[PDB]
């Protein structure tokens, strides 16, 4: 279920990996991408 | 015992009065000498522009439907065309007709040559070309790939050719195009991806022959129905390397050292470590990335290094940079009365004409020429001028002695 | 010799002192790129002041007049140019048989009839990070209820931005909404006879004076605008005319003039336009009309004797370069029309998008340097003092 | 030795910041400030348009018909023709020489007349809240027919100035460009358009407009905001530099007035007349010679001929940096109003009606100047000095 | 009769008290005010 | 036969006189122009 590094997180913003986070694209659909401070 | 204070006092003053000035020197101090002037020549920068869209419709087959259908927005994750399709009943057929996979086997599918052959072609953009009264054809244009798809360079340079010149100012000695965007073969929007466009029109940057273009990020937009001028003027920066400055070429995929070079670099490795393979537009020798990975790898790593991280890249400032102050300006095309006339010379439509035809005229004013340029404020010469002139009294001194 | 190199030495030092007493500068420039930038404040306001869906019977009585919608005797003009559509629902509001007029307060009507950022704002991003309306500070300027992205005041720190291009700048996606426009009867302050928004690009601790300094954004066009942040700091009196209040933190020529004209509009009409600092009551719709509009147009427009402002010592100029392109395309038309429940010739009329961002080179300083300080006084003449002496002790 | 040692020394070093002299050396000072007061540029405007098509005479049609692409090599309407059948008609009258007799035809003349009229673009003009008249307007002629110059400054007439920043201290234009007034485009000629709008030149009083290679578009249906920032640059004369002061078409030395200047000369020693809006007092080349020698010549010169005019850089130049923007006009609102104020329809004010706003910016004087780096007193200061000291 | 600072000359372009003229405004109607050199 | 400076080449690309050249005109038709390096 998990989803991994660069995948579609769409309804899911929830469902990231560890250390994850569902990130809304500008010119696309949200992607499960690498927290950042 | 008054010479010894006579050589005493000789010594003093000469290391007292030195030492001042010695440390201006480990200062490492830099004027900044700035000239603004008209050059008899002047070397026209490179051209790259690009159209807003990808892929033409005429050209997308069956076979690129099934494999870059998805990436494009123009099916769902099950090879199907999505519901939320927002298309007139004629393209509809045709789209439906080439959606169609029942008893289909499909052949082998490559990126660069999807973009290649759908992107869109010069041959059929360039409808006009004039470079100081001189007419420029297609050939003058070399194929540059970019984040926009198939673009394009005029006086690209590179490759065995001369790069061209101009000695006067005005649009009579510029470079004047006459395009067409194409509109109707722009690709139907049904979602929203890195390869779907909201806007018509095409963008374009001028930029130096020997650096790369990064259109998407530092380029300015041209609209159709508007002849636009672009009014500039070269200005070249030279920076100085360190104990002077903070400035310094790898040549792993670029000739020169370049900001964007550095930037097209790091974009590169970064993506290859992560997806295994490279965008289209990008150096190296890796695998070009497929239609899938493209979607749940390359586009999303891309996005998030370049808007999101700042930690990966950490590009130098280069020692010579060439920038051109652009000033841009237009004018409605067609007038109400020419209208008729291109509808028929192009066999178009007046409408058509409207949202299509584009002109663009890129040139230098009178002014042309700036540079600022970093010198090395203090020095060895001059530092021995004032310091070696007080040698004179330290050894006259010493011989007394 | 010793009597030469004497005359020498005063020959070189006299003048010396001299040039240190004219109070020369040296200005210093240099164009680099700063690992971190400070990204700009970012004012922008519809073209259009009040919205026409906002407009009650009662702020049709009172500000009627102003917005050329009545005559001076609270009657619809009979000059009107609008559709029998609009005009039917303009005389219903314009009733005022059995009408008791309530209260009424410009600065209210400003922030209610105004243009809503929640609703003009279709999308927003600044370098990947979503922005929501709640980035946009509401400030209050001659075009009426305007908005201020990283405005920096209240307890906020401000953006920074470390790349160039537009990945890493402001992206704005906006609906003037044509069909909230007031219809226009007449030509007055409040009127506009062009449709867009106007926009400026301002250090956080400028005021914005959009009106006079500002620059447009077309509907129907994704607007391009590479900028260069461009420092300048100047010496104070001896060296220059510079200098280092009560309305504003920090001194700007802009901070200047609303000052003057807050004072003058003050001190003429005893009331301040709702865009103004201080504390005055605010001008009501019909000292607007009479006093509050024209005081303030001439004293910008006419007077030169009033306002005095002096160089400010640290300026921030922007140099803005700008570029379109059409929307939207033939194709993503009915797309948009779909997204957002307009027909497709309202997304051409309607729909905006501004990219505000930084190019590759995007900092440069102007500064003005003392040109001969004490130091290099003391030194230049003493070191060579210093050389004559030694001289004279060679030659003993 | 040791004394005449240090002598061949400081001889050879003596004779060295003399060689930084005879270097001429200049340094370039730069200062960007703001002026309490400033000098408003000129600025010259024409409409893309040259011609009115109502203007046109039967005359007017005979002799310059075939230069206007409204006419064949044999005084009749081209087949390729592509206009309605409206305006085909009151051509055709227009075009109809059967027992007409040729009256004398001047070009200078032609322009004058049929070009644009300022009293009839100008719906609109204010400098400062103060409001202007076509009589601010000084009538200047150039490739594209006949223009206007707002502040001008000749003619005896104080130039303008401005001491605030901002489009309320600034000139404001609403121009009617009259597409309804552009002659059919049937074929492609240099005096034949296929854009509709106006092209516009900011520039020094003193520098004459060559608009046609130097200047700015505005396009109709948008309001146009322009924020200038004047920039004078100073270069120094040989020794020190490559440039020149004053220049005899012209009184002040400009790379335009050079242009001009050659372009003038070169058109007349190859066709024997000048275009109309050029300098001297040759004759003034007819429709026909327009075709034939005048137009071809001068396009030749300018975009491909690099060998005859030789334009040395002049010692003061006037720059005005320019930063354009716009605003569509009219509003679903405004358009019902404006099209009742003067008469048109709402479409026509969309494709006619223009607003330019020019001004300044709050920083709006910046200066270049090369100075003289090491002048004489510099010089004295050394080598003499260092000679007494040999000595 | 005589028309006071900043107020609508409209038609009235002499009415203007002393020391004022009628100013015709870029964005409205005409207003009397004070006069300058 | 043999087209002179400053004339009309089209359709005859190759009638110019001796040491000219049919230069295609931005804005206009062809003409016999000067020959240049
Ligand atoms: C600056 O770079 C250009 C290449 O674009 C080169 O021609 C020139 O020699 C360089 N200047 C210096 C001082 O290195
Ligand atoms: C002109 O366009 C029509 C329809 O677009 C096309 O069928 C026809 O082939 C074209 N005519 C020519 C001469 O190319
Ligand atoms: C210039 O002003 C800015 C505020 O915008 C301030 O941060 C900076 O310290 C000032 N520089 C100087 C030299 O005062
Ligand atoms: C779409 O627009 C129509 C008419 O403008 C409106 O009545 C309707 O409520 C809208 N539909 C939705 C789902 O908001
Ligand atoms: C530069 O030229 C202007 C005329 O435009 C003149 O007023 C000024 O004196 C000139 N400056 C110098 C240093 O000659
Ligand atoms: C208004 O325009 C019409 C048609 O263009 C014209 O016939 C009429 O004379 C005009 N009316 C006025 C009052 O000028
Ligand atoms: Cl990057
Ligand atoms: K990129
Ligand atoms: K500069």
């Amino acid at each position: 279920d998990c989803i991994p590094k660069w995948k579609g997180c769409v309804n899911r913003h929830g469902d990231c990996c560890e250390g994850l986070e569902c990130w809304k694209r500008r010119r696309s659909f949200e992607v499960c991408v690498p927290k950042t401070p | 015992v008054v010479w010894a204070l006579c050589f005493m006092g000789s010594l003093a003053l000469l290391a007292l009065v030195c030492t001042n000035r010695i440390q201006y020197y480990f200062l490492y101090p830099h004027v900044t000498k700035l000239d603004e002037v008209a050059a008899t020549r002047l070397t026209f920068p490179a051209v790259t522009f690009c159209n807003l869209n990808e892929f033409r419709f005429s050209r997308v087959t069956k076979n690129d439907l099934y494999h870059a259908g998805e990436l494009l927005a123009l099916l769902n994750n099950r090879y199907e065309i999505p519901d939320t399709q927002t298309a007139d009943e004629k393209q509809l057929e045709i789209l439906q007709d080439k959606a169609n996979f029942r008893n289909f086997k499909p052949k082998p599918f490559n990126m660069l040559e999807f973009y290649d052959r759908a992107g869109h072609d010069i041959r059929e953009m360039l409808l006009s070309c004039f470079f100081r009264g001189e007419q420029c054809s297609p050939e003058d244009f070399k194929v540059v790939f970019t984040r926009y798809g198939k673009c394009y360079t005029f006086n690209a340079g590179q490759d065995g050719k001369p790069r061209l010149i101009t000695m006067k100012g005005g649009t009579g000695n510029g470079l004047e195009i006459m395009l067409d965007i194409q509109q109707d073969e722009y690709l139907p929007v049904w979602g929203e991806t890195d390869e779907t466009s909201f806007e018509a029109g095409i963008k374009v940057q001028i930029h130096s022959q020997d650096e790369p273009p990064l259109i998407d990020q530092l380029g300015f937009g041209v609209a159709p129905g508007f002849q636009t001028f672009v009014s500039c003027q070269e200005q070249r920066l030279i920076y100085l390397p360190p104990p002077w400055g903070d400035c310094k070429g790898d040549s792993e995929f670029y000739d020169t050292y370049s900001i964007t070079a550095c930037r097209i670099d790091c974009e590169t490795r970064y993506l290859v470590e992560n997806c295994n393979c490279r965008m289209v537009h990008m150096p190296g020798d890796a695998p070009y990335c497929t239609p899938e990975q493209y979607k749940e790898c390359a586009d999303p790593a891309l996005d998030f290094l370049v808007e999101k991280d700042n930690e990966y890249c950490v590009c130098e400032m280069p020692c010579n940079v060439t920038r051109y102050g652009k000033e841009l300006s237009m004018v409605k095309i067609p007038s109400k009365a020419s209208a008729k006339y291109l509808a028929k010379k192009y066999n178009k439509s007046e409408q058509y004409i409207g949202e299509n035809i584009l002109v663009l005229d890129i040139f230098f004013e009178a002014l042309n020429y700036e540079t600022i340029e970093q010198k090395k404020a203090y020095e060895v010469a001059g530092l021995l001028g004032d310091i070696g002139g007080q040698m004179g009294l330290f050894i006259g001194a010493s011989i007394l002695t």
